[PDB]
């Protein structure tokens, strides 16, 4: 066993160390933008198809159908299509901040989705309710929906962390950064045992560490 | 509270449970409790939406209380609502929220000062007899207590008229006598006009001072429940007293 | 120019034709044993839920944790720690048909988590009449469960397809899966503009038609 | 000829079922009459029904029906006898995907009857409802009324000989609420004894039942006999349950 310990300390202290440092950077960067911007879509795609706070069919199909085919997509073919994009606002194709750009667009729309079906399973009676004493819509939409549908907003979140780390791992080969861009080095070319042992063994006890704390915070506020 | 004429025929594809109505006008008095009857179909839960008239009829006129409803903007209509309090079949309650939250809920929308809101709530707990469970949650309540916060809900914010959905539809006959005795002390002491739907002769012989009896839409006759007897001229009337 | 860019991809006309021959074998392949082993894997998670056949508990609890771990793992990290397994079985590691053994895999874990979410969905009182007749638990999972689940079946496997066609761009960079290897090249190493657009054009036609389809399979079912 | 003896039922203090707990209570129910079984929001009336049918299993005493110890077939003979006990519901827990004459069918094709006599069994238990001309119409184009007349007649199909009732018609109005009582008379001519049927109101209970039973939260007050529509409790905290005529 003292092979595989040797090994694993000595010289991979030094990159393990730099690849947790990307990742986080390349997860953390990209969630809070697509949990403050999908949010707000997320909403439009709700009143628009109410009647009582909004109505407006044209808009809700055009909204549905975008977000239903940006969610459809591949995610690495629609990254490795947008590097121009990405290199023109980053100012460069490669790094976790470039892959950080991809992936909360890509989160943007997944986010989206997960906001809407929170708030279609808020029950249609506390709205019709909160119509009868003339609550404004933007009254409506902040004090009732947005705080009945409080519990399920956290599972969603932690939902998209989970998804947004897996799409990260893709992201490291085409372009930088990740457990991803250390795999590819130590499997693709000179598979080699003990390290890939230790990244299978790191992700499945982060995975675990955030569903804890998600679904413990989800029970708290219920 | 008259309605001139009104009518619903709802479109196809919008499968809603209601069902239309046709061209009716009815005049429900000051202090009055007046009992839509009819059985599941007859429009009684149509006819309610109309008169607070969330759902907007086709044709004619909706007076409440001296200003004319159908004409008005949506912002002027906003306090029109907030006038007419109602309760509901299902409760209908927010869940995140304390006994006491959900009565302050209407005097909040009100601008009402935070004092004088914290004033109103103790005294409509202390109506519908549950001071003591002003802290607990929704979730914790019984179906009829949940009612009796319905209820403190809707007498919040001092309405002139209150429309009832129903109510009691889920309530066991010794429950039922303990809420429909609290509509009563509400008329009695304060004047609020109450409407009310039902599918049952019963609550009617027990509350009521007259009665509009509907089938397919229209209204067969206007019965006199103050006697204590019911009584119908037509043959449908007679049918549904049964 | 608009002649150039045409007469460009008519020079790829033998390239383009094995890149979608291939993408088609990786996921046509793997689709069938999903639905195959899923569907056995999920009625299992139900019955082991239910007073049907059973009511363990230890082995609900194990197989309930085991599809949600499979799931969470990143698919990329998977496919690089599998590389002598794979190798192993199919003889080789580069090509469609090794890459689809992988897809086969996450397949079943993925199709088992639907089905069961499928089977739930039933109302429990019709199951109980099916109880108060004298059926046996195989009789059960036969008529009363299929006849009305089965409107909701074909939107999983619709559903499936396209999650099994984002994992075959993934593969693409390593096992050569068509379109995904059709992407590395001319799209990172180079930038084609021309064979780029007319990637994206082809992948939106197919999500389209297979979303269509299976809608309206779902719909005459039901 | 129901006779159960000192059966009960407790729930774990979870209590994730509404189903409300029953104490230890002696039933007979005679083969010549049909049953009630009057309580209120918890009361322990629907459990009770269950545990005649096995659908619940007791803590203690034995479950006898029509001559057999039930608690002691514990095997595939319990689902045998299963098949002479027939049940209707109070929402309807109809197959929706498929046309009520194989809604009908499901339980002789369950027994194993060859297909000749099973069309014979649809066609006949079908008209006896009086819904024969709505045999390929799907439970979505029904009315609340003609489910519950599915219903009856899909337990009637077996030729059981105790049908159990589990609040068939409190759900559905006056006029549909007469249509299906009505047909429970009809059955009551063929060779079907104790129709049980659990109510929480008395109008049922009045009308088509012979004897009733009344309880407190779980334990049994006092049993009536119904005549001329009327009920005479001699119970104290038992006439309060009357009041509800």
């Amino acid at each position: 066993t003292f092979q595989q310990a040797v090994s694993t300390i000595v010289g991979m202290k030094d990159e393990i160390f730099r690849a947790l440092g990307e990742t986080f950077v390349m997860v953390g960067l990209s969630t809070t933008f697509a949990v403050i911007f999908g949010t707000l879509l997320g909403v439009l795609l709700f009143v628009t198809s109410s009647r009582q706070l909004h109505y407006n069919k044209l808009v809700n199909f055009l909204l549905d159908n975008l977000v239903n085919l940006m969610r459809a997509f591949p995610f690495v073919i629609l990254m490795i299509a947008m590097i121009p994009a990405t290199r023109a606002i980053v100012g460069s194709t490669i790094g976790p901040v470039a892959a950080s750009l991809v992936l909360s667009v890509s989160g943007l729309f997944y986010f989206a989705r997960l906001v809407e079906q929170n708030l279609r399973e808020v029950p249609k009676g506390v709205i019709e309710a909160a119509a009868a004493m003339g609550a404004p819509p933007i009254a409506i939409v902040c004090k009732v929906l947005l705080n009945e549908a409080r519990a399920g907003m956290v599972s969603s979140i932690t939902v998209l962390a989970i998804g947004l780390l897996s799409y990260s791992a893709a992201a490291g080969m085409i372009g930088g950064g990740g457990l991803g861009d250390l795999a590819i080095r130590y499997g693709y070319y000179r598979y080699q045992t003990e390290v890939i042992i230790f990244i299978v063994a790191l992700l499945v006890l982060l995975v675990i560490l955030i569903q804890s704390t998600g679904n413990a915070l989800a029970r708290k506020l219920d | 509270i008259i309605l001139d004429k009104v009518s619903k025929h709802y479109q196809t594809r919008d499968k809603t449970r209601f069902a239309a109505v046709e061209p009716t006008s009815l005049e429900i008095r000051d202090g009055e409790i007046f009992g839509l009857m009819g059985y599941s179909g007859a429009g009684k839960s149509t006819l309610l939406r109309l008169i607070n008239l969330l759902e907007r009829p086709d044709s004619g006129k909706v007076n409440v209380c001296g200003q004319e409803l159908t004409a008005l903007d949506a912002a002027a209509l906003r306090q029109a609502r907030q006038n007419i309090g109602m309760v509901f079949q299902q409760f209908n309650l927010l869940s995140n929220r304390t006994v006491a939250d959900n009565v302050a809920f209407p005097l909040e929308i009100a601008g009402w000062p935070s004092e004088k809101i914290k004033a109103r709530v103790k005294e409509c707990l202390e109506i519908v007899g549950l001071t003591e469970r002003a802290g607990h949650y929704p979730a914790q309540l019984s179906g009829g207590q949940k009612q009796r916060v319905g209820i403190a809900r809707a007498l919040a914010p001092k309405p002139q008229v209150i429309l009832a959905d129903e109510p009691t539809s889920a309530l066991d006959p010794a429950t039922t006598r303990s809420v429909l005795e609290c509509l009563e002390d509400i008329n009695k002491r304060f004047n609020v006009t109450i409407v009310i739907v039902t599918h049952e002769m019963s609550v009617i012989r027990r509350l009521c001072d007259r009665a509009a009896l509907l089938d397919k839409g229209k209204v067969v006759e206007i019965v006199e429940v103050r006697g204590n007897q019911i009584h119908a001229q037509s043959d449908i009337g007679r049918e549904l007293i049964r």
